[PDB]
Parts: structure tokens; sequence; C-alpha cells
């Protein structure tokens, strides 16, 4: 025959075999400026009927579709009505009284008591000091350095709010200089501070404000049942069943219940930052003005945001056989003869918005950033489905995330179901929410999908998580075993990893571990460089079951004991002398549980590591700093000098140090104090 | 000698001196987070490449004296220190043997897990569509008689007695747990930091939201990969001093002290000691008897 | 902070602070710092006047603990912990009794040692600044000032401390410990809060120039400034705006449900054009092997020596000929490169010091094949702007190709059982739990039906070849290295074999990035005549190199042996993708186990002996002219493994998109089969999204044909 | 194995559609399979070449005319593979063509062996 794996769905329901419709297990081995231009053009086209203004601070053209013409077709529209958004927010507050006030009270603490180092946690971030993407910590250090070079010294208190005050103060001065000695005027600095690099990253000036906004949004979402974003694992599978139970508990069953397996692909491009500003303004009513101000800055800078085009285009010449790179910065004056038909149309339609090498993108939002706030906006529409709001025989409820949504509509008859679906769709349009009527479908309640969670008559399958790596981690062979078994155990608990699949992942990990560390079992014929030592250890050992895998021992790991460190697991089966050798504190070589053994060995801005040198020097004077956060009102120099003086004094009297060395230490301490007064 | 020389070197520079002289000890957790990145160039491939070559591991200079240069078979074990993993296997095979008696006490929680699993009982496995409920379940069961802060103080007075703060040093009465932990770990050589981390695991309670369809006794939560899955439930039963701060350092009362010599100075004598991870303070022994009681009654007299 | 203060202070002080704040008219939820500061002030005042009494005669005592003896004055008067009016009345009464001077400002305590009022102060900043501020504010009166700090500092008026050193030390220690606790909790941000003399200000985050102006341009139209917008939002009620806007909204804006019936779906439209051609990194079903039964000696070894042995085992090399030219490259260069490979392998039999890795001489044919012939130079646009034929790199649409039948042949052979094992998995601990026994049963049944699989051979082939390529690229960055294509297996008699498929010649691999391309030439043995499906070999130059001699019952029959040669390229990401092909076994086992578990949730029992061990049960996994064909459980396992391996082996964005969209179409079809009355909103749009990724990829086109067969048979 | 799979595939072709000479082609394919089995039996009998002398006296004509229908069958299979557009038929016919090309050479070497 001809094998057709798709025919398996003729016997097995789609949901039970849906796992076979996911091609990859991990990031595929494949991956531009043209896409960025397409995104900008689409974003401005969906909202082209709004007002046009030129920024007085940047000179960038800006498009404002808020309160624009109402749509008259089923195309994406950014014309979100301010009054409609505010009414939805008011009704959300009404259905959950005290939600916004309580969220603001909870968030003020985070705003007041957050440290600047909170801003080092994240993926690559755009670095305005270098016009390049950098790690969060490096970008933060660079920003702090450049701010210090200028008269901006307020983040030297360990508060994110003080660093954000520095950010606000930076935009006031008329000159910003970067030493590596570049000079930036006010307009160029503003343009680089509002730049979103490239699936997009903001600079190290919008990240703190975004963080506070997202904290407030998480606080709000934690109190909403329809919010499916913040939770994840087997408690989202609870939400999927809970909504169906809510919508299916009918008395004298006559109503019809239909479920929309919704899709909202590319719905961020119709999310205007101005509506998010209105959202935050309504959420923070009757709150301190400082809190309103700090929460009302990220949308302010997103309304003025600007997309960096990226690398650019590359050209080819078949005659002279040469290549050139054309940076997007100079792609505003190039003659359009070189470009392709599609590309020259893009470059022509985006030229008006190009300024200082970046496109001006006021309308819309990019993936990420305001995920929680968009979830709040969606739950606002889901909140309007209550009969008290839909004053009709039909009502709806559902789940909301930043990527997908689910809707359940209940009505006495099919016409009522159509009326409910139409009303939900039209209310979504009034708030700039564009349902994708290309990837959405409706069926009677009993089966639906939500963020790769497939529900079928009470059974939910979680296929939203990529099967993780089950190879070595690249650390000592003692830590790799612990990490490998812990990853499997954690996937069994959180990502619905099957027992048999977990056992075979254990087998593959043990194979990879043995081939990386050449620790094949002592009774095998495999001949590595390490085979002789391992075989000698195998022969000399009476109990060939307490030997670790690192020592050519057996693998005793199974499902029941994935939570137990290997050394403890094999402790009772160990030879006493092998214990004494392996677990010898005086050996030459040295979120997981591992016992320190001989296998815990170690293998092979003018000063980037300046910050990671004073801390390491402090840890030598105060070893407890590696376990607990240091506390003290004195300086680093005073602490270390006093420690050295006391230690040298006690050490000289103990005889471990001669008098001359003690005098030398005291002299160096005096010199260090002298340097302390410069 | 080396540490102070490195400190002098750092403060010779214009930038590092600024950090050292301006950053207080409080704001180090912040500074420690200013690091670089982009180092994981597929570290598994790096480890394979490193294990492919000889002498991948780093050992102390004593390696040359404890372990012979060449194997019984003629295989080189170390070189100028850069060491082969065959040296690790050699040490595990015929290296020095010591008494591993502290390990059951330091790693008591891991051995508790081992004992619980060893004597546990398995019932049948039931296939249903059970519902798991999100609950605050404690992953690590801390000591019942110790609060979160009291547990940290015990870990601090037993592992780093020389860096205890004014809260520990100025509070009369010592917990019995600290007294027994000090004698249990009197001669322990494992490591101060590993000991501190295991003590934290043993003494401090940790809690998380897990969706669980059964017990939450901290013994049913460790075995959760084993007891519950997508569509099945596995029946399982687990086996079983006082001082007073007077002000900043005073040079009239001699040099500074560490927190071990305060044990014998005098009753009511003034001395200055380096407490915690920083500032030196002038302290005495509390001459009078001060205790905490129902001070509300005393204050109501006004 | 609010939680902290209710834990560091006794109930009476917290109650007094709350009463004082209520009297002043502030909420502790918004001014937690002021609450903490006032609580700290009260406690210090109480500690000041504690255990101190005036002796019956002209003397003072410090008797502590309960003192029922009486006859002793308290030595102090509490004025801070009282109402404004009551405090003023008490102050006036005591001043009149002692005839002192009434202070202009409210005092804190009164001392009987001297007829003076003591104002206590706790500062979260430098002590001398606070003392100077108090002196400037409090002047021209006989008033005493005592200042405490959180750092242990202290000063009073004229260095006249009016308490025993022990009590002052107690206050200092209390403040010091409070400071440490706040710093540990991260609440010591109140250090600045009390920096303005009065600790009542709240945080101030202002919006000013260049941000007040940006703010006024980032708000809905018809509003001039952000303050007017805030005023509008603050006064706002749900007057019913959504209903009015919906009334004004055009009826063309609708989500109409179009029924999805048995006859609405149509077959997906696949492209027209020239048939697709093979694009994998190695031959799959046309691959030939030269094998040696290496006598144990496990542990890899030297792949070059194994290749040399496998080559020596073969006799039959003839004069190379081109039987199917590449038509896009110089064909004589390909047989020149093959001859060079042969000669170089013959040279290793000299040079007494046998090499572990071989490097090929950089000749003209080998430089041309490996793209060494200079690539276009990195000139600057400022100079080459007048080259006329200067266009974009791609500037070309993707060509449309029709599905050919060889990609179904490949998948048919991938799902078959071979004679070797191709995988040996490590052991795990013995099972004690019933669920562990079920897991072992499923895992063993799966592994037994998948070890001797052709798709499992492809996994090992890809892993080995990509590992060798990555090692050569990293270690031999600047030379042409010969890399044998080798895999290992076990026969039914449990005997190790080393197999040689061909040779890869790597180019110059200076890979800074993970997407940098390293060129290589692959040379793979085969018994397949390229002239039967010449369209499948569009990118290959095929040579006839020898005459393999195959044993048969009638006799030993000779067949021609070919060499499929093609230039190819790869990067670090692609090599790593190849090295991780063992995850396909995990994916297929996970899929089978998900099937078992879904059927187990229903029926509330373990459906593991019903999938396996039940020979009667068969699944539809194929198609013939008779119709749908049924297969056994193990054959389903092998088919799923082959599907996963081909997904990894032909990975492309087209495959990802097609899977994403055909999943939705499949779910709609299932809903139709479940009698759940499915409906759509734009089915044509979904079909367009599905068919926009059907261009030229053999795997994606075969998957589309599979879906078309499923659509034909499911709605029937 | 190849004969078994190819004949199984051709049987599906025979019943899914009408028997457009496929029935005769299949009959021929089993005839050739049994013929090759007889050749293998004689090759095993090679232990006694004396009887193989008379068997070869028969094999002269038998081989000649069997080779005749084998070549003409290969031509027919090529013709069918050239005109068919159905993937199942294309795969079946390519497998059959390869098998016939192999078997032709097998019988050719046997013919040279017995001369």
């Amino acid at each position: 025959m001809d094998v057709n794996p798709t025919l398996l769905f003729l016997k097995v329901p789609a949901q039970n075999a849906i796992s076979t419709t996911f091609p990859y297990t991990g990031d595929p081995p494949y991956s531009g400026t043209g896409y960025t231009m397409d995104t900008v053009n689409r974003t401005h086209q969906y909202s082209e009927k709004g007002r046009w203004t030129t920024n007085t601070e940047t000179g960038a053209p800006q498009l404002n579709p808020i309160d624009g013409p109402l749509p008259e077709d089923n195309e994406p529209s950014g014309y979100a009505q301010t009054d409609c958004v505010l009414e939805a927010m008011a009704f959300l507050e009404e259905s959950h009284p005290g939600i916004f006030e309580n969220s603001c009270l909870e968030t003020m603490e985070v705003v007041q008591q957050t440290r600047v180092d909170k801003l080092t946690q994240g993926r690559q971030t755009y670095d305005w000091t270098l016009n390049r993407n950098q790690p969060a910590a490096t970008a933060l250090a660079n920003t702090i350095e450049v701010f210090r070079s200028n008269g901006l010294t307020a983040n030297e208190s360990g508060r994110l709010i003080d660093f954000l005050k520095d950010v606000m103060e930076s935009m006031d001065k008329e000159e910003m200089e970067i030493t590596t000695k570049q000079r930036l005027n006010k307009r160029s600095y503003l343009i680089r501070a509002l730049t979103l690099n490239t699936i997009a990253t903001p600079g190290m000036q919008i990240r703190g404000f975004v963080y506070f906004v997202e904290t407030l949004a998480r606080s709000i979402c934690e109190k909403l049942e329809q919010s499916g974003l913040p939770v994840g694992g087997n408690e989202k599978k609870a939400k999927l069943a809970n909504v169906v139970r809510k919508m299916m508990t009918n008395s004298q069953d006559t109503e019809l219940s239909f479920t929309i397996t919704g899709d909202n692909t590319k719905w961020n491009e119709n999310q205007n930052p101005r509506m998010f500003l209105a959202m935050i303004t309504y959420i923070t009513r009757n709150q301190p003005e400082w809190f309103r101000n700090v929460l009302s800055i990220a949308p302010i800078m997103f309304s003025n945001k600007m997309a960096r085009l990226g690398k650019g285009y590359m050209f080819e010449s078949k005659s002279m056989k040469l290549r050139t790179q054309i940076p997007a910065e100079m792609l505003a004056s190039i003659d359009l003869k070189y470009f392709n038909d599609s590309t020259r149309k893009k470059i022509e339609k985006i030229r008006p918005l190009l300024i200082d090498g970046t496109a001006s993108l006021s309308p819309g939002m990019m993936m990420g950033m305001f995920n929680m706030l968009s979830t709040v906006l969606g739950v606002s529409i889901l909140n309007l489905g209550q009969k008290r709001y839909t004053k009709t025989t039909y009502w709806w409820d559902g789940l909301q995330s930043s990527d997908d949504f689910a809707l359940i509509v209940n009505a006495p008859n099919h016409e009522g179901i159509q009326a409910g679906v139409d009303r939900f769709y039209r209310t979504c349009k009034l708030l700039g929410i564009n349902m994708s009527k290309k990837k959405s479908y409706i069926n009677r309640t009993g089966t639906f999908e939500f963020t790769s969670f497939f529900y079928r008559y009470g059974f939910v399958a979680n296929f939203s998580m990529e099967l993780p790596s089950f190879g070595v981690s690249g650390i000592n062979e003692s830590a790799d075993m612990s990490i490998g078994v812990t990853v499997i155990k954690n996937n069994m608990i959180n990502n619905d990893l099957g027992p048999a699949t977990a056992q075979m992942a254990l087998q593959l990990f043990i194979k990879d571990y043995r081939y990386t560390y050449r620790c094949h079992r002592g009774d095998t014929q495999i001949q590595t460089r390490r085979s002789f030592e391992i075989k000698k250890l195998w022969e000399q050992t009476r109990s060939k079951a307490g030997l670790l895998v690192s020592d050519g021992g057996p693998n005793l790991y199974n499902i029941r004991n994935l939570h137990i460190p290997e050394v403890c697991l094999k402790w009772e089966l160990m030879d006493e002398d092998y214990q004494g050798r392996l677990c010898n504190p005086l050996n030459p070589f040295v979120e997981y549980d591992a016992v320190a053994t001989t296998h815990s060995w170690i293998p092979k801005l003018e000063d980037e590591q300046m910050y990671q040198k004073c801390c390491n020097l402090f840890e030598k004077f105060f070893p407890s700093s590696s376990y607990r956060r240091p506390v003290g009102i004195s300086s680093m120099v005073e602490a270390m000098v006093s420690r050295a003086r006391i230690d040298a004094r006690i050490d000289f009297e103990s005889g471990r140090i001669k008098k001359e060395e003690f005098a030398e230490i005291m002299k160096i301490c005096s010199t260090i104090e002298e340097l302390r007064r410069q | 000698m080396e540490r102070i020389k490195e400190l002098r070197d750092l403060m010779s520079q214009s930038r590092t001196r600024e950090i050292l002289t301006k950053t207080t000890v409080d704001h180090m957790a912040i500074i420690k987070k200013y690091t670089s990145g982009r180092q994981e160039k597929n570290p598994a491939l790096r480890m394979k490449w490193m294990m492919a070559m000889k002498y991948p591991i780093t050992a102390d200079k004593r390696i040359m004296e404890m372990i012979p240069e060449r194997n019984e078979q003629g295989q080189t074990l170390w070189s100028k220190v850069m060491v082969s993993p065959l040296a690790v296997t050699w040490w595990n095979r015929n290296g020095p043997t010591t008494s591993a008696v502290h390990y059951p006490k330091i790693y008591k929680t891991y051995f508790e897990k081992v004992e619980r699993l060893k004597h546990g009982t398995f019932g049948p496995v039931h296939f249903r569509n059970q519902v798991k409920i999100r609950r605050r379940v404690d992953i690590n069961p801390g000591h019942a008689d110790l609060s979160a802060k009291e547990a940290q103080d015990v870990i601090m007075e037993v592992v780093f007695p020389n860096e205890v703060g004014a809260r520990i040093l100025t509070s009369e009465s010592q917990l019995t747990i600290t007294k027994e932990k000090k004698e249990e770990l009197q001669d322990c050589k494992i490591s101060p930091l590993m000991v501190a981390y295991m003590l934290e695991r043993e003494l401090v309670r940790k809690t998380r939201f897990l969706p669980v369809a059964g017990g939450t006794s901290s013994v049913y939560i460790e075995v959760l990969h084993l007891t519950q899955g997508t569509c099945w439930e596995q029946m399982y039963t687990p086996g079983g001093r006082g001082f007073l701060i007077l002000g900043k350092e005073d040079r009239r009362y001699g040099p500074a002290l560490s927190i071990n010599e305060l044990s014998n100075l005098a009753k009511g004598e003034k001395a200055n000691v380096l407490i915690g991870q920083g500032d030196v303070v002038l302290v005495m022994k509390r001459k009078r008897d001060s205790s905490i009681l129902t001070d509300s009654q005393t204050a109501t007299k006004r | 902070m609010e939680d902290f203060v209710r834990q560091c202070f006794n109930p009476m002080i917290v109650e007094l602070a709350e009463k004082a704040m209520k009297e002043y008219g502030e909420d502790l939820k918004i001014e937690t710092n002021k609450f903490a500061a006032i609580c700290t002030h009260l406690e210090v005042c109480f500690m000041y006047s504690d255990f101190h009494f005036i002796n019956e005669r002209g003397e003072s005592i410090i008797v502590e603990s309960g003192d029922p003896n009486a006859l002793l004055k308290h030595r102090f008067e509490i004025i801070e912990g009282r109402d404004r009016t009551m405090a003023w009345t008490v102050v006036n009464s005591i001043c009149n009794t002692t005839g002192a001077e009434k202070p202009k400002f409210l005092p804190d305590l009164y001392d009987y040692k001297e007829n003076r009022f003591i104002e206590i102060g706790v500062t979260r900043r430098e002590v001398h600044i606070y003392y100077l501020e108090k002196a400037n504010k409090i002047k021209s009166e006989k008033t005493h000032i005592h200042i405490f700090s959180f750092t242990g500092e202290e000063m009073a008026t004229k260095a006249d401390y009016t308490l025993d050193e022990e009590s002052r030390a107690r206050i200092k220690t209390r403040l010091f410990t409070i400071r440490q606790e706040m710093a540990s909790r991260g609440l010591w941000d109140s250090f600045r809060q009390s920096e303005r003399g009065e600790e009542t200000i709240e945080e101030r985050f202002e919006i000013t120039g260049t941000m007040r102006r940006l703010a006024d341009q980032s708000l809905p139209p018809n509003f001039s400034s952000l303050e007017n917008f805030r005023a509008y939002v603050d006064g706002f009620e749900p007057n019913g705006y959504i209903e009015g806007k919906l009334s004004q909204m055009s009826k063309e804006v609708n989500a109409r449900i179009e029924p999805f019936l048995k006859t609405t779906p149509r077959p997906l439209r696949l492209p027209d054009g020239p048939p697709c051609s093979q694009r994998s990194k190695f031959l799959l079903m046309d691959a030939l092997k030269l094998s040696i039964e290496d006598p144990s000696h496990e542990g890899e070894g030297i792949p070059l020596y194994d290749a040399i042995k496998c080559m020596r085992t073969f006799f039959g090399w003839k004069e190379p000929n081109v039987v199917k030219p590449h038509e896009k490259g110089i064909n004589p260069n390909y047989l020149l490169a093959w001859k060079q490979v042969l000669a170089e392998l013959q040279d290793i039999e000299n040079e007494e010091k046998i090499p572990k890795t071989k490097n090929m001489k950089k000749t003209s044919q080998l430089k041309w094949a490996l793209g060494e012939n200079m690539a276009p130079e990195k000139v600057d646009f400022d100079d080459c702007k007048d080259v006329s034929d200067l266009k974009q790199y791609d500037s070309d649409e993707p060509e449309l190709r029709s599905l050919a039948s060889w990609i179904q042949s490949e998948f048919n052979k991938a799902c078959e059982l071979t004679d070797s094992s191709w995988i040996e998995l490590d052991e795990i601990g013995e099972d004690v739990a019933p669920i562990e026994h079920i897991a072992s049963m499923r895992r063993n049944y799966f592994t037994a039906e998948v070890s001797h699989c052709r798709a499992t051979e492809y996994i090992m082939k890809g892993v080995y070849i990509n590992t060798a390529l990555l090692n050569a690229s990293c270690a031999a960055m600047d030379d042409f290295q010969l890399i044998p294509m080798i895999s290992k297996c076990r026969t039914k008699e449990g005997r190790r074999k080393t197999n040689l498929y061909g040779f890869i010649i790597k180019g110059r691999s200076h890979l800074r990035n993970d997407t940098d391309v390293v060129n290589f030439v692959s040379m793979e043995f085969s018994l397949t005549d390229p002239r039967l499906e010449p369209h499948k070999w569009e990118k290959y130059c095929v040579l006839e190199i020898g005459d393999m001699l195959l044993r048969s019952a009638i006799g030993q029959v000779s067949r021609p042996m070919f060499l499929y040669v093609r230039t190819n390229g790869t990067s670090k990401i692609k090599m790593k993708w190849g090295m991780e092909m063992r995850r396909c076994l995990l994916q297929s086992l996970q899929q089978i186990e998900s099937m078992i578990e879904a059927e187990s949730s229903v029926k509330e029992k373990d459906m593991t002996k019903e999938f396996f061990e039940n020979k009667s049960e068969t699944w539809p996994i194929g198609e013939s002219p008779k119709g749908v064909e049924e297969g056994s459980i193990g054959k389903v396992c092998r088919t799923l493994l082959a599907k996963s391996v081909f997904n990894s082996l032909y990975a492309s964005p087209q495959l990802e998109g097609f899977s994403a969209e055909s999943r939705k179409l499949l779910l709609i079809v299932q809903a139709l089969r479940d009698n759940l009355e499915p409906g759509t909103f734009d089915l044509g749009g979904l079909y367009e999204a599905i068919e926009e990724c059907l261009i030229n990829d053999p795997w994606v086109l075969l998957n589309a044909s599979w879906f078309n067969s499923f659509l034909t048979h499911a709605l029937r | 194995s190849s004969f078994q799979d190819i004949l199984m595939r051709m049987s599906k072709m025979q019943l899914g559609s009408s028997s457009e000479d496929l029935n005769g082609m299949i009959t021929q394919f089993e005839s050739l399979k049994l013929y090759r089995d007889s050749l293998g039996e004689a090759v095993m009998r090679m232990g006694d070449l004396h009887s193989l002398q008379n068997r070869n006296g028969k094999w002269r004509e038998q081989l000649s005319q069997k080779f005749e229908e084998i070549r003409w069958l290969i031509e027919e299979v090529r013709h069918r593979l050239k005109i068919t557009e159905n993937s199942f038929e294309q795969i079946t016919f390519m497998q059959a063509l390869q098998l016939l090309l192999e078997v032709e050479q097998e019988i050719r070497t046997f013919s040279f062996q017995l001369i």
C-alpha cells in the first residue's frame, strides 16, 4: 500500500492523535528588514483614516486613529472608541468591585520597593549607547555609565524608581555624550530612547515603566477567572473545564451552547497605545499622583515609539561579481531602480515615516510587552457577555490570553447564537480587537482548543510545551546527573510527560552522559581512554551497585526515585572505602540537589568585569556574602579594611604570620585608607 | 596579604575606587547583578570537546603529591594544574580514605527522602479523569518551632559565627537548635557554603502552588511525578550573648575585635567589635537584666 | 512596610500611631513610611521614660521591673502619645505647676531633674543636620533636644545627655536592629522619605518638559493635555456608549456563521510545474553500504581507518563515467574529484606515520566544487553604484513544482523493518511501582517495534554525519577534509558492523556565526540507476564507478554501482539539528503514549494491552486502489517514527505553516464527524492560508496529498 | 520478498480498477517467479552437474523463449510506467521494472554458467 499517516484520524479522534500534527520537537533550524517595513505599512494602513500630526519633540509623523470613523467592512480596524473602552473598564470594575483599587494598592509596594538590579533580568535588549542589542545586564551597566558621565546620579540608591527619575531627567538636557567621545543632541537622544529594535525589544529606558505596568496587569489578571495567561500547566486545564462547567449547567435543558475556537493572529497591530493609556488612567483613579504618573509613562513612550528597520538589503552583480550591504539608515535617498517590484513599493509607501534611520510607528503595538494588559482588555469584552449586559436571551463567557481566545455562547435557538456571536464580534471591533475570521471556527460545546490545549468531552491534552533537552548540561559530571534527572521529573509534573516517555528520556540522557564523560559501565567492552581506571574500580569493588554512573556503575534511576540525589540513592550500597574516597572533603578537585564529591570538579565601559571584581574581593573578606545578602551602612572599603586589620592582628599573635608580614599588611591598609580620601 | 594587595590594586584604578568607596555594603546584591553574558555556546558541545582532550580538569597543586603522575598502565594522570579525569577515577579507586560520618547529618533531608521511599508502600494504579486543584503546598517542610527569620539566624550562627548581626549578637538567650547544631557540625569539613545551603533546605519552609489530586503533607509532594499523571492516580504511602550598641568605633577603647573574643572581656566593659559584614560598633555586656514581657501594662501606668 | 511595622512594634504603639494618623487625617495604606516613622518615634519616647523614677529625696533612681512600692515619681511625662488638645492641656498644667516656660511648639517629654521640656528626635539622615534644623526651628526657649539615629550616632543639647549610658545604649541598639531589619527586607527606602525634616511627604514622580509635552501628544484627539484627559476620565460613567455606537455601526460589520457540511470542503490545490527533486543531505532509500564486521573493539576509534577497511572489502572499481550530468556544473570536475578521493585514500597506504584525519589537496576541480573560486567581493555601494545589473540578492519568486511519486516511495521504505538494530538504549532501575510496570511495558513494546526500522537507520546516519561535519568544521577550519559517512548496527546474531555510505569533502569552514555556511561535496554509493527518475536528481551529478556483485540463490549476479555527487552547504544550526535526531524516537513514543492515555481516560482503565498484545486490532495507516488499508500497532509505531524523522529531515517554514493550518481544518472535519455542527467564518481564507505554503517542497506536497486522501475518506 | 510485495501491489491495482491487461501481467509475474524458483532448485542440484547436463539440454530452448517473454514484458512494463499518472501505479511499475532488470541478469549469468 501507500502509507498515509493522516488516515489514522479515521479511527482516532483528532484530539487524541493531535500530537502527530506538530512537526518539530525544538526550535527549527531556520529563521528581516522587509518584514519590518511590511509590519509598519500594515499598521498604518489599518488605521489610515485617522488624524495625522507631526511630533513637536521628534518631528516624526504620527497617526491617531482613536475615535476615528466606525468601520464599515470586515477588515482589521484600529478605530477603537475611547468611550467604549472606558465603559468596558467600568463594567469590569462593576462585576469585580475593588479589583482595580486592590491591584493598585498591591502594585504601589512593588513600585516603591523594587531595586535597579530587577532590570537585568531579561533577554537581549536594545543598547542606545551602542545602537546594538546587548544582554540586559550589559545594557544596564552601559546606561548607568553614560548617565554618570552626565549629571544624572540618582540610580545610585538601589531603587528602580530613582533610575526611572534619571531616565526622565535625561530627556530634559540638550546634549548627551557617549564615551568609548560621541555627542548626541536632544532630538537624536529622544529618537534613540524611543527605538524598538528587532520579535522586538525596547531600549533600557522603557523597560522599567513596562515592568511596573505589567506588574499592575498581573495583579488585575490574578483576580479574573477568564484570564488564561498568568497560569500555566495543570491549573490552565482547570480553567478549560471550569468554563465549560459554567456554561453547561442548564436547568430544564433547552438552550444551545456553541464554542468558538477563536484566533486573533496579528491583533497587536491594531492595539493603540493611547487606548492602553486610557485603560491605565481609568484603573488608577483616586490614587496618588506619583503612582498615576509612573504607571502612565510606558504607553506615553509607546505612542511615540519608533521601529528600527534593521540591517538592510544586500545586492548582487552577476557581471562584476560583487556584493554590497545597504544599511537601512541610508534607505531614504537610494534610487528605487535597484530594488525589486515588491520592495520598491514598500520603500515608497514607508518613505514619509522614515526619520533618522527609523520608521515612525505610533499606532499599534508589537508582540510582548503589554501581554497582561491586552489580556485585561480581552477579558473586558468577555465580561460583557453576562445577561445583565447583553440584555437578551443570549449570553457568553470564555477564556482570554495574549495569543488565543475561546468563547462560549448560550442562547435558546440558533438565531440567538448568531446574534450573540455577531454582538461579541461587533463589540470587539469597537475596542480595536480584531477577531481573525480565517482561523476561527464554531461548534457545539464539548470540544474546543485554547493555546494548544485541546479539550474533548472533559479530557484536556497539553501540547503547548516543546519536549525539552535530555542531554548533558556542560558542567561537572556530578551536577549533570542531578540536572538531567530533575528536568525529567519536572516535566512529568508540569508538562504532562508520560511515564514511558520519561523512562526513555532517562535512557537517552544516560547514553549521552556516558558518552560525554566516558563512564560506560565497568562490565562493558567499550574502550575509551577512561576504561582502564573504571574497570580496575569495577573489579576491586565488592558491591557493584553503589558505584556511581560516573565510576562505571549501574543506572538505578527510574520514575519512583527521580527526586533523590544519586550519591544518597547509592549510599547504602556503597563500599565503605569507596565512600571514604568519593566523599572525601580533602580531595584535590573541589535548582538541583547534588552531594559534593570528587566528581564536582571544575574544567578549564573601560572594564566590563569591574562590577564582578569588587564583589568577588568582598566575598574573600566576608565569605557569608555568597549565601546571604550583605547588610551594612559602611562602605565596601571600610568593611574590607577593618576585616583585614582585625584578621592580621589576631593572626600575628597566633604565630601563623611573622611580624614583618603583619607590618606590611598594616602599611597596605594605611595606604588604602589614604586612597579612600582622594 | 594577597587580598589586601588586590584591594590596593583595585583602589589604585580611578573607576573601581569609585565603586568601592561609594557603594555601601547594603547595595552589593545590586552590584553583583551587573554581569556580562553570551557564554553558553552550546555548553554540552563544549563539554564533549573538553572531555575529548586530555587534562580537561583543574586541580590544586597538591595533586602532584597525592596522585602519581602516571597510571599503573602508563597513562598520564596530570600535568603542569591541569588534570585528567582518569585522575578522578584513580582517586575514587585507590586514593586516601576518610570517615564519612558527617554526611548523614549534613545531607539529612536527602537521606530522609531515601528512607521514605525505601519503606513506602504502593497500592493499585487507577485510571480516571480526576481533577487536580491548585493549592499552597510546602515543597520543603521547615522546622515547626522556627520562624522564617529564626531559621536564617540559626544558619548564620552555625556556619558564619563571625559575621552575625546586631540582632543575633544583642539578643539574650540562645536556641537549643543552634546549640545542638554547633556540636553536631563541630569538626565538619564539608564546606561552609554547602553546609549553609543544606541547613537552609532542612530548616526553612518553602511553599509553591502545585495542582495536586491528593495529600499535601510534604511527603506526598516530593513524590508527585510518581503518584499523579494525566489520566492515572498511583496509590502510594510514604514510609514512616547579650550586648548593647553604644555607637560607631571609638579609638579610645583599643583596636577592633572579631565576634569570638567577646566571650571573655568582662562584665560591663566597653570594647569595639566588627559585627556583621561591615561597620564597626562599640559594645558592652548588658550590665543590667533586661527582658521582654508584657510592657503594655508598664506603659499603661502613664 | 505596613506588615513589618505590625510585627516590630507592640500592639499599644501601633494603636497609638494609628490613632494619631486618623486624627491628622491620613491613610496608612498610602503613607506607610509615615506610619513606620511615627511608630518608631513613639517607641523611642517610651524607651526614654522607662524604669526611671525620682527618689523620695533630691535624687533619681533607675529601678526596673514592677514597682508596686509607689512613693516614686515617674521622672517623665508622656506628651507625644496624646491628643493635641489633651497634650496641650497637660503641658500647660505641668508648666504652671513647675512655673516653666511654655514652648511655642508641642514638646515631647518633661524632665523633673531640671524644669525643662525635652523634644526627642529620630533621624534617618545625618545627626548634626537634624540637630541644626531643630535648633533653628526651636530657639529662644529653655527647651532640651535629644537626637537618636539608626546608625548609633547621638547628640543632645550642649552634649548634656540626661539618661544613664545603659538606657541610651538600649535605644541605640533598638534603632540599629530596626535599621538592619528594614535593610534586610528591602524597606530601607524610607531613608530618603524623612530627609525633608517632616516625614509626611509622599513619593514624587513628576512629568515635566519633553515628557509633559510628549504626554500631551499621546492621548486621544479632542483633548489638549494629559491633565484634561485625566479630568475627563475621573468623571466618567457608563452612560451607554457601546449601545449607541453599535446602533450607529454598519450592518456589513458582522460575523456570519457559514455551515460546514459534508459537501462544503474541497480538495487542496497543489501546484503545477516540473516535478520536485530530492533535497536531503544524504541518500535515504538509494543508499548503499560497504560493511565490515569489526571484531568487537567497541568505542568508535578512527573513522578514516574504518572507511579504508570498508573500501578494501570492495572489489569492482571501474573507470568512472558520467551517466547523468548535473547540467548546472562542470561534470568532468566531479569525476576528477572522485578520482582524487580514490588516489588520496591510496596514498594513506604510504607515509608510514598513518594519519587520523585526511586532508585533500586543494586542486582546481576541488576548489571549483567547494565554491573556493572567489565569491563576490564585499565592495562598497559608494563605488559600484554604476554596475547596471545591481539588484537584490534574491529578487526572484519561488518556482512552482508538482508532487512526484518518489517522495511516497521514500516514506514507504522508511516505515519498513531492516535486518539490523540501529539503536541500543541504556538500562534503568528495576520497576517496583505498577505505573512503572505499565511504563516499562509501553516503552518495551515501542522499542521492540522500532529498533530494526529504516527510519531509525536514518536517525543514526544523520547523527553520525552531522557530528563528523561539526567536528571537522571546528578543528580543521582552513583545509579540505575527507569525512567518511559511517554508521554502526548489530545483526540478528548480535554482531557489530561498521557501514560506509560515502565521503564528504568539507570546504573552508571559518564559522563566526551559527548561520555561516560551510560548503561540502557529498559522494554516496548507490545501486539505483539515475535514468529511471532523472527529475529526482536535478542537483546531482551521478557517476558509474563499479559493479557490485550480489549473491542470490541462483548465483552471484553483478549490478552497476553508482556515485551520487553534489555540492551542498550547511551551518552550525543545521548540523546541531541533525545531531539531535534521536528526539524523533521520543516524539513518536510520546504520540503513541498520548493515544493510549486518551483512550485510557475514557473507559477508566489501562488500555495498554489493547494497543499491543491485541493482534486483532488494526489502524488505517495507508491507501491503495481498493481503498483504506489497515495496519498493526507496531506498523503504526514505525509510521509515526518515519513521519517524525521526515519532519526533522525536510524541515522548512512551509511545513510549519501547513501543519498549523491543516490542524484547524482537521479539527473542523472532526467536529463535523462528531455531530457538533461545525461552522466557519471564512473557509476560503483558511484554504488560502493552507495553499500559500504549497509551492515546491516534496514533503509538504506529500502531506497535502495525504490530507486530500483523508478528506476524501473521512466525509464519505 | 520483492516478488511478494510487487504482486500484492498489482492485486490492489487489479481490483481497484478494471483488469486492463493487468491480470495477464500478474499471471506472467507469478510464472516468472516460479520459473526462477526452478532455476534456484537446479542451482542447488548443481552438486550433480551430470543430470544438469540434460536439464541444460532443455534449458537451451527454455531459456531462449523465456528470455523472449522477459524482454517483451520489460518493454510492456516500461510502456505502462511511461503513460500512467497514478502514484500507486507509478511506484508499483518502477519496483516491477527494477525487479525484472535484476532477474534478467540473474538468468543471463545462469545461462552463461550452463553452456
